């Protein structure tokens, strides 16, 4: 009905955080609807979101990150609905970047590596990465690999000979925080030699 | 819930102490009365963090908008939520105050893996 879901991003712009909410029914009429968050904030008591087309969002440093908050879908001033979320459990990591496969001639293996700005962050600095890859000829059948570091090694012995592979990564909070998978990294395409 | 401290609350105490690592080696270190009167003594640590958190607010300026004041607010409004006057400007006392707050939190922590 007026159901919605949000995801927070901590230290997404410097030390500033961001909370983002949207209705689950994409066709809901949002020209009278308002989003507001109260609780677990500091200098202030509540914050008013900013509509940016279909989605509502806040950018502040005023999140305490301890205890639940109350996000409400207000209509003028009537609380149509509200949920009590703990901004530290709906974190969405920034997507990994600088993906890069490298073929080591000697060891007959490829060394996949990537970067995540989360390493220098102070809060969400522990992530569980998901490296995904498949072969051009194949479809919807990806091979996933869960990593915790930013380096992964595939063996030629395990990858089809003379073929073009597509590989990509994405991260999810994994230590104290909880949340959702980040957007996928841009894909990287490499070819395996002719055996 | 000490996990709350380690992961969220401590981030702010440390940031604050970092903006004050230049100061220190110059003020009459002679402990202030606050610390003579209030100690984070064995199983009485709660009473200390509570007071320490309260003393902290006294360093908040009116225009409480700035990484610095926000970190101060987070530390104490935060320490408070995990448990249950005059304005001050001496950074030596604040610095020492934050250090003692960290230390007290450590006892409460390396002390529950006990009970």
């Amino acid at each position: 009905d007026y159901s919605f879901s949000c995801y927070s991003q901590l230290e997404v712009n410097g030390s500033q955080h961001s909370l983002t909410c949207a209705f689950e029914d994409p066709d809901v009429n949002t020209t009278n609807l308002e989003f507001e968050i109260c609780g677990a904030l500091v200098e202030v008591k509540c914050l008013n979101f900013r509509k940016l087309q279909e989605i509502y969002f806040i950018e502040t440093k005023k999140f305490l990150l301890i205890g639940k908050s109350n996000i409400c879908v207000k209509v003028g001033e009537k609380s149509l609905t509200c949920k009590k979320i703990d901004l530290t459990t709906i974190v969405k990591p920034e997507a990994p970047f600088d993906l890069s496969v490298v073929y080591r001639e000697g060891a007959n293996d490829f060394v996949v590596t990537f970067n995540t700005s989360h390493l220098q962050k102070k809060y969400v600095k522990v992530l569980m990465h998901d490296v995904a890859y498949r072969q051009e000829k194949d479809e919807n059948k990806w091979t996933h690999v869960n990593l915790s570091s930013t380096k992964l090694t595939l063996l030629q012995r395990k990858l089809q000979p003379a073929a073009m592979y597509e590989i990509k990564v994405r991260s999810i909070p994994d230590h104290y925080f909880k949340g959702f998978w980040s957007e996928w990294s841009p894909s990287y395409y490499f070819r395996t030699p002719e055996i | 819930d000490g996990k709350q401290y380690e992961s969220v609350l401590m981030v702010s105490i440390d940031q604050l102490l970092d903006s004050m690592k230049e100061i220190g080696s110059n003020c009459l270190n002679n402990e202030f009365n606050f610390f003579k009167r209030h100690i984070c003594d064995a199983n009485k640590e709660g009473m200390f963090l509570f007071r320490a958190a309260r003393k902290l607010r006294q360093f908040l300026k009116m225009n409480s908008t700035g990484d610095f004041d926000l970190h101060l607010l987070k530390v104490s409004e935060g320490t408070t939520i995990l448990l249950n006057q005059k304005k001050l400007n001496d950074l030596c006392f604040l610095k020492r105050l934050l250090q003692e707050i960290k230390t007290c939190w450590n006892k409460i922590l390396m002390g529950t893996k006990e009970h």
